[PDB]
């Protein structure tokens, strides 16, 4: 091979100029999806990769000094495409503003534009435009090309828009989207659903663009893009939770390679990377390409072209005939070059060569997909991968797949080593196992495996009287005045400061949305307007909700915040955790728990998190300061000084709810004066806002603020009844509930928000704070307003546990709040004995957490088995992998499962879904939902476990008729009676008590009778001679 | 250590340009509306109105040794690129008119004088305005050549090189093509009568000479990016300029726009 490098690059120049650059729009710079046909469609995702292909060849031509002007042509072909997307995006700036405030499928940026004008082409009804992969890839590649030297952003006005694009990407962790495949799921219902590729691309875009000067080398402090760490962190928490699954519907997707490999490399954990790579390699790799996802019917022979949506039963016909996309051989080829594995590069190169097509001039054509013909669909299903597939794009037809053609150039240039992996990755999205010291990218100074992070903990007391009085107990603290030039802020003041970031009155952009700054954001040190400002964590705010006033929860909130920072802080400096102590925390018995935590911080360790207690001036000297320069570039040097933290210079309710609510007379206003309890006040003021209008005048003042005064004042005493009524009758809603729910369902857990026996609303998909506020108060609970406050109490509590003890809710697929609050309220009855038991609204929020933790334990110790089946049954807790065993049951009952009038048939259940699928796990509880007794639920859940035990270890037996488990529960029931009647002749008839109290495993346990019940009916059927162990007789 | 006094006084000029010109630049297109009443961007006015930004950017680039005065130099330079590119898209969206005007030098096939400052589209129709202004495309072509020679990378693709090359043939016949001219009213009568104005003939001659063997990709360009200009049309414009001057046309004894030619 004596070929000069000019001739090697000229080889790709012809392909680039004739196959993708020939079609670049002279006006917009975009690349049309359909090269032949006159279609105006230009997809941002496809156009972005086309820009990379010209950019990749420009990087190759950067090694030729006599480039004959080809480096400039290819560098500025990428710039022309990159700026065209910006032109299209900025023409939709009114949509960027809307998507910032309320991310929705109908308020999002368009992902398809007219290639010749940049106008809007398809509406939200015709096309699913919510594709975060497009915006994230634009931000990612924008960083890549600017870092390589391509000048795309021309002025700060564009910088403001890119900052607003970042804001649209911050919230994506809670925004279901249609994904790269503009489809959402296999079912094609038009339903947005959270994709690992989209959220991972957002994570990749945020990491690359954080602190990135959009001007390149010709840049100053007023072009750097600021990224909220915590929305990035919650984007990564979503990615780590969703993975190795693409989404709820998809166990794997070919879109994962663009996410976990080039160009994003969004996975920083090598275990998961491997897990997620194999499921793509195993369940989607094929001879002709990669299948986008299992049961993908896009452009298949069994698809109706006219219909835009698939039937619920149409996904079954799509198994084994999924279109195979050759583009992912290239993605694996790029992955091989990046990761230093040459066998991977060669292996996927040997697979592309058969699937590659060529033009009349011999230029390679990468087909979009390879589909099995209609004549060969049924042979393919029986034996997959054995029948020939036809190319979607062949060349010589005029139809070219520009995304594939562009990605061909990138992979081949890497394979022939004409461009280095670092050339197309100037900002390092791929980092080798030398994973240290990358900001925002999990690679702190310690590296990828050690996380002994030291958090700088500043002890701040609200007043000197607290300062000296804590000092008398051995704890050194500083009041804000003691730390004087420094300013300690509530996180809200940081949000108010951040409201000016990204404003463009010319584009109508309003800045960063008013969203609370979490722990990692407040862990940073900010310098605003020449004042160094440190914001204490939101956990110390006494406005969002009232469990911050409970000292034990605050102690646990302080602990878990430090563990949260220990786990998710990955910047160069050491995080700053300002601890705020108020006089309410010291007064009363709350000193003893607070002092031990403060002593532990002084000792240097708390919750296993290494901390450093020192003066604020010490923990601020050499740390990196986030310069909020946008607050000065607008010349707002006289902006109002944001309000820094200012130093400060007993019986059960004698009034029953039904006693006076039933009372028709209005004299209860005098009864308000007659009674002396706070709860009686906290109820009397509530009716006065409903009976006598919202803002009626009372002795103290208006009704609206008088209840607010009581709610504030009741918390000071720690009279929890009044603080629960106070927050419930004001429709109080902390900012954490809505993200807490989103955390629940990204773990595979549906959430229902409603009291027992009343209307319960299932939260299938992530929702905005606004609708959940409407959910938790207006529609869900109306019998008692305090139901919502107790409903919101657990949601934070489960939010506390789901992260610290995720195994604790294993099997509990549905976190049903009111069903859970039954478990605590029924436990209080159990613990209450034959005495008036405690009220769940009397317990301090700490006891609410502890009792919740008590009634969740993996196995309550030594309790009545009846009662255990009550605690596990009420929680709807199932064994690990229980939902899987129901398949093996359903796989071997032809007529299905009938329980409590709810039938689970073999078909179409088996044909519709997969046996790791989440949808089936929801289907069982819907079938299981009619069982009213939680204890009766467990014995059925016990039974479905044992019949699975019988079926697995005994594959010869198979059921003939419908498995009616109530009969099997009833059949195993009477055998317990006649056995126990023989023992002592218990006279209770149709009483589950004796049957429930007996342990499963024992001399005569439940599962023994349950086993006998199954076999009696299982032996009522024909046995199948099995060849795994041919019967010796 | 500190900024030079030239940089300090340019800040007052930066404020003057920003408060007067650069604050009206459309975020999307980079174009400049004539005024609040006339919300459209003229090709001739936008090119002329960007000279202060281009001069300021060149003035700031003379001392680009710090991050900030590199960046404001970059902003002013690329704001000029934004406008000249934005004006390129306006004309490149009318390539059918450029192709038709090359063969038939009619007013009905001329590049529009005014465009949508927000979308780079034609605000008015081919007959609702006096559109044939060969000194508006030439003021673009002349400065496009000059701004590329100064280092501003405006043309990005070889297709735009072909477009600018075809724009040369658009302004080649300025010596033999009557146009409305710099004042969009044609003859002195203002009756829709196009006339041979020396401003259009002069402007095309300078634009043709400016584009003569000019590499639109700058120094990092090749023969594919070179605009070829024929001196026959360049010196034919001279034969008209010498005959017309000191008159601006047969209908005007003089025009102050000839200051834009002499
Ligand atoms: C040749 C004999 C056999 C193949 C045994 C048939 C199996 C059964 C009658 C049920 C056995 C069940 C167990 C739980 C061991």
């Amino acid at each position: 091979d004596n070929e000069t490098l000019w001739d090697k690059l000229d080889h790709y120049y012809r392909i680039v100029k004739s196959t993708l650059l020939l079609y670049q729009s002279p006006t917009t710079g975009l690349f049309p999806t359909k090269t032949c046909g006159g279609d105006q469609k230009a997809k941002i995702q496809d156009s972005l990769y086309c820009a990379a292909g010209a950019w990749a060849l420009a990087l190759a031509y950067r090694r030729i000094d006599d480039d004959k002007g080809r480096t400039h042509e290819l560098e500025h072909s990428a710039i022309k495409c990159m700026r065209g997307i910006l032109y299209c995006y900025m023409r939709q700036a009114d949509k960027v503003q809307q998507f910032k405030q309320d991310p929705r499928p109908t308020t999002c940026l368009h992902s398809v534009f007219n290639v010749h004008t940049g106008d809007e082409l398809l509406s939200y009804e015709e096309y699913g435009h919510l594709q975060i992969n497009a915006v994230s890839l634009y931000l990612l590649y924008l960083v890549e090309m600017i870092s390589s030297g391509l000048q795309i952003i021309y002025n700060t006005d564009e910088v403001s828009f890119i900052q607003n694009l970042v804001f649209c990407v911050e919230r994506v962790y809670r925004v279901p989207d249609f994904g790269v495949w503009e489809r959402g799921s296999k079912y094609n219902n038009g339903s947005t659903e959270l994709h690992s590729s989209s959220v991972g691309l957002a994570k990749a875009a945020l990491e690359a663009i954080n602190g990135f000067n959009l001007f390149g080398n010709q840049g100053c402090s007023w072009s750097v893009i600021f990224v909220d760490l915590d929305a990035h962190n919650r984007n990564r928490q979503t990615l780590c939770s969703l993975l190795p699954r693409e989404s709820r519907s998809h166990n794997t997707d070919a879109a994962l390679l663009p996410c976990i490999s080039y160009p994003a490399f969004a996975l920083d954990d090598e275990v998961l990377f491997s897990q997620t790579l194999d499921k793509v390699v195993r369940k989607l790799k094929g001879k002709y390409g990669f299948k986008r996802f299992l049961r993908d019917g896009y452009r298949t022979s069994l698809e109706d072209p006219n219909r835009c949506y698939y039937k619920p039963a149409e996904i079954k016909l799509f198994d084994g005939i999924e279109c195979e996309f050759p583009i992912f051989f290239l993605y694996m080829m790029i992955d091989g070059v990046f990761r230093g594995n040459p066998k991977q590069v060669q292996e996927y190169q040997d697979l592309l060569t058969p699937v590659l097509h060529h033009t009349t001039e011999g230029y390679p054509v990468v087909p979009k997909y390879y589909y099995v013909p209609a004549d060969f669909v049924e042979y393919e299903k029986n034996n997959p991968g054995s029948q020939k597939r036809f190319p979607s794009n062949c060349g010589r037809d005029g139809k070219l797949f520009l995304w594939g053609q562009a990605l061909y150039i990138i992979a081949k240039l890497l394979a022939d080593e004409l461009i280095s992996p670092k050339d197309i990755d100037p900002v390092q999205r791929y980092v080798p196992l030398k994973d240290q010291r990358n900001v925002s990218m999990r690679f702190s100074n310690q590296g990828p495996l050690e996380n002994d992070l030291v958090v700088h903990v500043a002890l701040i007391a609200e007043s000197q009287r607290l300062q000296v009085f804590l000092n008398t107990y051995g704890i050194q603290t500083q009041t804000p005045q003691q730390v004087e030039p420094i300013q300690i802020w509530p996180q809200q003041e940081l949000v108010k400061a951040y409201l000016q970031l990204g404003i463009n009155e010319k584009l109508g952009l309003s800045g960063r949305p008013d969203r609370p700054i979490g722990c990692l954001g407040t862990s940073k040190i900010y310098r605003i307007l020449g004042k160094t400002v440190v914001c204490y964590p939101i956990i110390f705010d006494l406005s969002d909700f009232y469990m911050s006033q409970d000292v034990f929860l605050l102690i646990d909130d302080i602990k878990n915040a430090l563990q949260f920072i220990k786990q998710y802080w990955k910047m160069h400096g050491r995080p700053l955790f300002l601890v705020l102590i108020r006089e309410d925390n010291i007064r009363g018995s709350r000193f003893n728990p607070i002092l031990d935590m403060l002593a532990a911080l002084k000792k240097g360790i708390i919750g296993g998190v290494k901390v450093h207690v020192d003066r604020l001036q010490t923990l601020i000297s050499g740390a990196v300061v986030e310069q909020l320069d946008f607050l000065r570039i607008s010349d707002t040097e006289e902006l109002p000084e944001f309000k820094s933290f200012e130093e400060l210079e007993g019986q059960q309710p004698d009034v029953n709810i039904s006693e006076w609510k039933d009372k028709p007379t209005h004299e209860i206003l005098q009864k308000l004066n007659d009674c002396s309890c706070l709860a009686s006040q906290a109820i009397l003021l509530g009716i006065l806002l409903k009976r006598e209008g919202p803002n009626f005048i009372t002795k103290e003042g208006t009704v609206s603020d008088h209840i607010e005064r009581v709610y504030r004042r009741a918390g000071s005493q720690k009279l929890w009844l009044a603080v629960r009524y106070g927050a419930a009758f004001t429709q109080k809603f902390s900012s954490s509930i809505a993200p807490h729910i989103t955390t629940f369902l990204v773990h595979g857990k549906q959430v229902t928000l409603g009291a027992f026996g009343h209307e319960e609303e299932v939260i299938s998909n992530p929702l905005s704070p606004r609708v959940i506020q409407n959910i938790i108060y207006y529609k869900c609970n109306t019998h008692d307003e305090r139901e919502a406050v107790i409903q919101q109490e657990l949601v934070i509590h489960i939010g506390w546990i789901i992260s610290n003890n995720p195994e604790l809710f294993s099997g509990m697929l549905k976190i049903r709040i009111g069903w859970i609050i039954h478990a605590m309220e029924y436990e209080l009855q159990i613990r209450g004995g034959d005495k008036p038991a405690l009220d769940l609204y009397q317990l301090s929020p700490s006891e609410v957490k502890q009792l919740l933790l008590d009634i969740l334990q993996p196995q309550q110790n030594g309790r009545c088995w009846l009662n255990r089946r009550q605690i596990d049954g009420s929680l709807n807790r199932t064994p690990t992998g229980f939902y899987d065993r129901v398949w093996q049951i359903l796989e071997r009952t032809p007529n299905g499962i009938i329980v409590a009038g709810k039938h689970l048939p073999q078909q179409p259940t088996l044909s519709d879904m997969t046996m790791y699928e989440m949808n089936f796990s929801l289907l069982v509880e819907d079938t299981l939902g009619n069982i009213d007794q939680p204890q009766y639920r467990q014995i059925v859940v016990e039974l479905l476990m044992v019949v699975s035990i019988v079926l697995e270890r005994n594959p010869e037996l198979e059921f003939q008729d419908k498995v009616d488990l109530d009969r099997l529960v009833k059949e195993a029931f009477n055998e317990f009676q006649k056995d126990q009647s023989r023992l002592k002749e218990i006279e209770k008839q149709d009483d589950m008590t004796s049957f429930y109290n007996t342990p499963p495993l024992g001399k005569r346990g439940t599962c023994s009778y349950l086993t006998k019940a199954v076999m009696n009916l299982l032996l009522e059927g024909e046995v199948k001679p099995n060849n795994d162990d041919p019967c010796l007789i | 250590r500190s900024r030079s006094n030239s940089g300090v006084r340019l800040d007052g000029y930066a404020r003057l340009v920003q408060q007067t010109i650069l604050c009206h630049q459309n975020p999307v297109t980079g174009l400049l509306p004539a005024s609040y009443d006339q919300k459209d961007a003229w090709v001739r006015d936008n090119v002329y109105s960007i000279l202060a930004v281009w001069g300021l950017g060149l003035a700031y680039r003379k001392n680009a040794d710090r991050d900030e005065d590199k960046a404001k130099a970059y902003e002013l330079e690329q704001s000029v690129v934004k406008l000249m590119r934005g004006l390129l898209h306006c004309m490149i969206r009318q390539v059918d008119k450029v192709e038709s005007f090359k063969y038939s030098q009619s007013t009905k096939d001329s590049l529009h004088a005014k465009y949508n400052t927000k979308t780079c589209a034609t605000v008015v129709g081919d007959d609702q305005w006096g559109h044939l202004q060969l000194d508006a495309t030439s003021v673009y072509l002349l400065f496009l050549a000059q701004m590329t020679a100064s280092g501003l990378h405006i043309i990005h693709s070889l297709d735009e090189v072909n477009f600018i090359q075809n724009l040369v043939f658009y302004i080649e016949a300025a010596y033999k093509t009557a146009d409305f001219g710099i004042w969009e009213r044609g003859d002195k009568t203002n009756q829709g009568i196009s006339e041979l104005n020396a401003s259009s003939v002069g402007m095309a001659k300078a634009a043709l000479e400016a584009l003569d063997e000019l590499d639109l990709f700058g120094v990092k360009g090749g023969p594919q990016s070179v605009i070829h200009v024929l001196a026959d049309e360049v010196q034919h414009c001279q034969s008209i300029l010498n005959s017309l001057l000191p008159r601006a046309s047969t209908s005007k004894e003089v025009d102050a726009s000839l200051l834009s030619v002499v």
